[PDB]
RNA sequence: AAGCUCGUAUCAGUUUUAUGAGGUAAAGCGAAUGAUUAGAGGUUCCGGGGUCUUGACCUAUUCUCAAACUUUAAAUAUGUAAGAAGUCCUUGUUACUUAAUUGAACGUGGACAUUUGAAUGAAGAGCUUUUAGUGGGCCAUUUUUGGUAAGC
RNA sequence: GAGAACAGAAAUCUCCAGUAGAACAAAAGGGUAAAAGCCCCCUUGAUUUUGAUUUUCAGUGUGAAUACAAACCAUGAAAGU
RNA sequence: GGUUGCGGCCAUAUCUACCAGAAAGCACCGUUUCCCGUCCGAUCAACUGUAGUUAAGCUGGUAAGAGCCUGACCGAGUAGUGUAGUGGGUGACCAUACGCGAAACUCAGGUGCUGCAAUCU
């Protein structure tokens, strides 16, 4: 009655190689693919071998929450055509995909931005998350009450009339 | 007993050679263990063996030592 | 060289206890301390500040000065062949009121009960503590505690 | 979890387990100065819960904490005010109870009656010359996390004004702006009254009708509209100023009778007797 | 077992003082036990002493 | 050595009663950390040969250890207390403290005698001035470091 | 540990478990989890005047440290520090 | 007796897996004009108690549960140790005399108690 499944929050996260003019390039098509100004990510240490450096601002991602994370995910989905293998599904109940363009989704080309891909991932929880976000008497979900990924499949397969490999 | 008597001769000090009344490498005397035995309270892992308890879950306790 | 510093030796005098550690609980800080207390010194590992030295660890002293966080302690300290007053400022942390008086208190309470209630009756009033004194005499009964004889055992082995 | 974890682990606090009390703050909160012996420390503890409001003075004891004056926003209903218990000027008006309440207790409601002139002024509760000081308690938030315009500082405006001493300052009362040191008084004085639920009720009513309904039912139903609620509550502040004693709820039944109805439904424990047969008969099984 | 001697008046060998039986005295007793002899007197021991 | 102030007075290389402090001996490793023997049952789209072995881990066990490891934890040594400078009742002082004569400290006045607050002892207790020599040590039982050992 | 285009043992993103097995300029030992760790905001008390106390100790000095008094400040809604 | 606010001791209170919960309370939950804070009204802030739900939190019970706590002439007066001898033994070490006295192990029982204020078949 009140254990139905639901989206918490749809990142979008695009890891760039390096910084620069690439990375705030790849932050231009967010802002308006979600309406909303993205943030960046720095890398944690030092490998020589990515062509990364300690604290390097790598990396740029953004989280959208709403029916407005729907209306991405829906578009998102058209690339994938309804279709996800048995693994993307997490033992927690998430599940996530990567695409290699972003164009297809409706953006225009404009040779100034370029190409880029994106990686989607959806979080799942039912109401009554609260308690393990509130301040005061934070607690934890009971058992019975936690996504698994047996419930996360079947949410996915009654709706988007899609399939799983 | 033979073979002990000859490694003695390699070690400074005294040595005793002793029978142990106990059942090979267990802490459990010979006919104490003939009881647990025939009573279906041990099982064999490697070569020693795994005993029953009174304690814990039954649900753990019934699939181990199904003749008891 | 040789190592004299302040908290030398101390690896172990100043841990906190077993699955006792973090916060101090409030009790702590609630007890109220006045000058002429009786309280005794130890030391609390997680607060740094108003620490003793370790030479006072489990010292018993008089309370002669009261702070807004600290108390003012009276120590005699063995030096040579005599003994000197040592003065320490201590937090509230590292102190406990003293068990070793509050008792002496509770008999002196009993004495003047048992001297008034013996006032208007009974002479010798009978107000002083005895050691422990030698067993009267008494009869011991075999009615089902038959005594049953016990010899030495031999020697044996099991291992 | 393995048996080493479990043996070795350490408990926190009761109340840090479930949640509810920070120890940090409380020891700043509740220690004494050691040279003022037993005076004690006085917390206005402040809680907002769903739909309540409470608001307690207490000290602290060895044995325990003790209460000397509590007020709730349930009580409210008998001074005028029955919509929105949980409001910004649900805590003002609850401030101010538990500060004329404690003030009469204590014998000191001649003295210091506050200020019956509100206008969203910031002041303190000045002693008089030759005579008692104010009583002193200090604000206890608890969890909640300070912010400007919060309706924690909402009891704690009505319980200063209420006659009673607490030390604050202005920069977390509504109408502070970040960019000039100042507070507008005007701003904080619509909140006191309700300003800012007048102000949403004629422009929710002229935007739509079916959220207007959805929201604010009651104050239809009552015939209340968004140029009275002004009124009610300084109605409702005079009201407590009369008789700001406490008057518990009449008991339907008695304490007894309570415990009976309680313990039918409550489980009780087994003995050992009946905890054998259970492993035995599942033996057997 | 020096000072202990002192308290019960044994400074020389051959001395001899009679002691109450106590908690407090049967422990000094023990320290003294390898350099004393003692017993329970009897009548005619005390009255010929 | 010279004494001085006093003389029942408090003291004590001691015990007892009450109440503290400690991390050594021992003990422990299917308790943490670090060493360490042996198999057994599982686990890989994630080591490597080979169509099934050897390593890696995980689970329940097993043998043996620690001056610079430890949950537990002695014996012997060690702090304080056992009253007149004490306990109880009433109420005087203050610029300190309290919302408040509230509290804190120090007092006035009244009551309670030496089975007056455990044991034993007490060539009396307390105190001051001044100055000599000495400032190469060594041996024994027990504890213990370096060293094969030493009358080291 | 389970998940996500390039992406792999190690790039970034998400969830779960996690008594500290991390971190705290340095040697080592203590101490610490709504913190003493990480990030952010505001600051100069790393200030003025002289005493008492602890450690080494002759109860000298030096070094270091502890608790107050009398001022003047910083921070916070505040108790406080 | 149930519940809430503030606590005291800080596992008999923790952890794992299940089950139950009348009334009130608590909670989840609805909304974004205003104060306020964010990449995101998720956290934080404000507004309504209205649209809903006991699913979770929460409380209680169950388990030859893990852990934890208490006790026992359970192990054990064992290990260790103060004191003594012109005691034993080449030695290593050991026995006895007067005293003190463990830990592991085994077994049994237990699974929060309680102070202040308010409220409820
Ligand atoms: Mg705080
Ligand atoms: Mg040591
Ligand atoms: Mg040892
Ligand atoms: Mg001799």
């Amino acid at each position: 009655p009140m254990r139905d499944l639901k989206i918490e929050k749809l990142v979008l996260n695009i890891s760039v190689g390096e910084s620069g003019d690439r990375l705030t390039r790849a932050s231009k098509v967010l802002e308006q693919l979600s309406g909303q100004t993205p943030v960046q990510s720095k890398a944690r240490y030092t490998v020589r071998t990515f062509g990364i450096r300690r604290n390097e601002k790598i990396a740029v991602h953004v989280t959208v929450r709403g029916p407005k994370a729907e209306e991405i995910l829906e578009r998102g989905l058209k690339v994938k055509e309804y279709q996800l293998r048995d693994r993307n599904f997490s033992a927690t109940g998430n599940f996530g995909f990567g695409i290699d363009e972003h164009i297809d989704l409706g953006i225009k080309y404009d040779p100034s931005i370029g190409i880029f891909g994106m990686d989607f991932y959806v979080v799942m929880n039912r109401p009554g998350a609260r308690v393990t976000r509130r301040k005061r008497c934070k607690g934890t979900v009971g058992n019975s009450h936690k996504t698994t990924k047996e419930d996360t499949v079947s949410w996915f397969k009654q709706k988007y009339d899609a399939d799983v490999l | 007993v033979e073979g002990l008597r000859r490694a003695r001769y390699k070690f400074p000090g005294q040595q005793k050679i002793i029978l142990s009344k106990k059942w090979g490498f267990t802490n459990l005397d010979r006919p104490e263990y003939l009881k647990k035995r025939e009573a279906g309270e041990v099982k064999d892992d490697g070569a020693f063996v795994k005993f029953l308890s009174k304690k814990g879950s039954l649900e753990n306790n019934i699939r181990e030592f199904p003749e008891y | 060289g040789k190592s004299h510093g302040y908290r030398s030796r101390t690896r172990y005098m100043f841990q906190r206890d077993f699955r006792k550690h973090g916060a101090v609980h409030l009790s702590t800080y609630l007890k109220v301390y006045k000058v002429g207390d009786i309280v005794d010194i130890k030391a609390n590992g997680s607060i740094q500040k108003g620490m003793p030295h370790k030479f006072y660890q489990g010292k018993t002293g008089v309370v002669y000065n009261v702070t807004k966080s600290s108390v003012g302690v009276i120590i005699n300290k063995m030096v040579g062949n005599r003994y000197l007053e040592k003065r320490l400022n201590l937090r509230v942390e590292h102190i406990k009121h003293s068990k070793c008086r509050q008792e002496f208190l509770e008999r002196v309470k009993a004495n003047a009960a048992k001297r008034a209630e013996a006032k208007a009756q009974g002479v010798a009033v009978q107000l002083k503590r005895q050691p422990a004194q030698p067993r009267e005499s008494r009869i011991v009964s075999t009615e089902g505690n038959v005594p049953q004889t016990l010899a030495p055992v031999p020697y044996e082995t099991f291992i | 979890k393995s048996s080493a974890y479990s043996s070795r682990f350490q408990t926190p606090f009761r109340r840090r387990r479930e949640g509810k009390t920070d120890y940090y703050q409380r020891k700043r909160l509740v220690t004494q100065h050691k040279a003022k012996y037993n005076t004690p420390k006085y917390r206005l503890v402040v809680r907002f819960t769903n739909k309540d409001i409470i608001c307690q003075i207490i000290s602290s004891t060895i044995t325990g904490d003790v209460v000397l004056a509590a007020a709730y926003s349930h009580e409210l209903p008998r001074y005028g005010i029955t919509h929105g218990l949980t409001n910004w000027a649900a805590a003002y008006a609850t401030g101010l109870l538990i500060a004329r309440r404690t003030l009469q207790k204590l014998g000191l409601d001649e003295t210091y009656k506050g200020v019956e002139e509100v206008e969203g002024e910031y002041e303190l509760t000045e002693a008089v010359e030759d005579g008692p000081r104010p009583f002193k308690v200090f604000l206890d938030i608890g969890l909640q996390r300070t912010t400007t315009g919060a309706r924690v500082f909402g009891a704690l405006k009505g319980a200063s004004d209420g006659g009673l001493y607490v030390p604050h300052s202005e920069n977390r009362f509504p109408g502070w702006d970040f960019e000039t040191e100042e507070i507008d008084p005007e701003l904080l004085r619509s909140y006191i009254f309700g300003g800012h639920v007048s102000q949403y009720m004629e422009e929710l009513a002229d935007d739509d009708e079916e959220r207007f309904s959805e929201l604010f039912k009651g104050y239809l139903a009552d015939d209340i509209d968004a140029d009275s609620l002004e009124d009610i509550y300084t109605s409702a502040h005079e009201a407590i100023r009369a008789d700001p004693a406490f008057k518990p709820t009449e008991k339907k039944f008695t304490k007894e009778q309570y415990a009976a109805e309680s313990k039918k439904y409550r489980q009780t424990k087994l003995s050992k007797e009946e905890r054998a047969a259970r492993v035995a008969a599942k033996i057997a099984a | 077992p020096r000072k202990v001697l002192q308290l019960l008046r044994l400074t020389r060998i051959n001395s001899g003082t009679f002691v109450k039986v106590t908690k407090a005295t049967l422990e000094l007793l023990k320290l003294i036990e390898p350099y004393v002899a003692y017993g329970y007197p009897s009548y005619s021991t005390i009255r010929q002493l």
